[PDB]
């Protein structure tokens, strides 16, 4: 209900650390492929944790 | 019933069909042909409703 949101801006996005953090029950990506993420540059990334 | 190829190593040539149902390595770790985190099946079905 009080899900945490962190705004991400002005930094380099190293998704490899996200990939290797733990075994994941789901890593479903909607509207973007997982591989292209490193070669893509986005204006803002929002991380929501709950 | 309708599936699309989400993952491939390289772009296809014009008028070329790829029907190979082989696993793709999306992560630095080798998949070794078994599904795992960082390993995904290339072909996904559309959710048509």
């Amino acid at each position: 209900y009080a899900w945490n949101r962190k705004r991400i801006s002005n930094c380099v996005a190293d998704y490899s650390v996200i990939y290797n953090f733990a075994p994941f029950f789901a890593f479903k990506c909607y509207g973007v492929s997982p591989t292209k993420l490193n070669d893509l540059c986005f204006t803002n990334v929002y991380a929501d944790s709950f | 019933n309708y599936l699309y190829r989400l993952f491939r190593k390289s772009k296809l040539k014009p008028f070329e069909r790829d029907i190979s149902t082989e696993i793709y390595q999306a992560g630095n770790k080798p998949c070794n042909g078994v599904a795992g985190p960082n390993c995904y099946s290339p072909l996904q079905s559309y959710g048509f409703r």
